[PDB]
């Protein structure tokens, strides 16, 4: 799903990502921007065999399971 | 490999951007904050991020 602008936004501040550790919404929104384009099945490879998922871009060698990271 | 999210990574593709969010969270809280998005950093830091949420119903 590719959101909207307003449409993430308000997403966004649902689950309470609005000043969420000091980062007020307009950050979030211009990082799902800049990282996925607003696409939720964005998905990249890096050199070190990892990827990169979703509208935020999480990182597989760390933060999710995608069977073939090492 | 860490699972630290503790989740597969296509449950990051979802039109439901429940797990992200609630990944990221955790991802923030980490310790270099939000400086751990390369865009963000690049793209958003320092700027007027305000104008992203300009003219919308919050």
């Amino acid at each position: 799903k590719v959101f909207g602008r307003c449409e993430l936004a308000a997403a966004m501040k649902r689950h309470g990502l609005d000043n969420y550790r000091g980062y007020s919404l307009g950050n979030w929104v211009c990082a799902a921007k800049f990282e996925s384009n607003f696409n939720t099945q964005a998905t990249n490879r890096n050199t070190d065999g990892s990827t990169d998922y979703g509208i935020l871009q999480i990182n597989s060698r760390w933060w999710c399971n995608d069977g073939r990271t090492p | 490999s860490r699972n630290l999210c503790n989740i597969p990574c296509s449950a990051l593709l979802s039109s439901d951007i429940t797990a992200s969010v609630n990944c990221a969270k955790k991802i923030v809280s980490d310790g270099n904050g939000m400086n751990a998005w390369v865009a963000w950093r690049n793209r958003c830091k320092g700027t007027d991020v305000q104008a992203w949420i300009r003219g919308c119903r919050l």
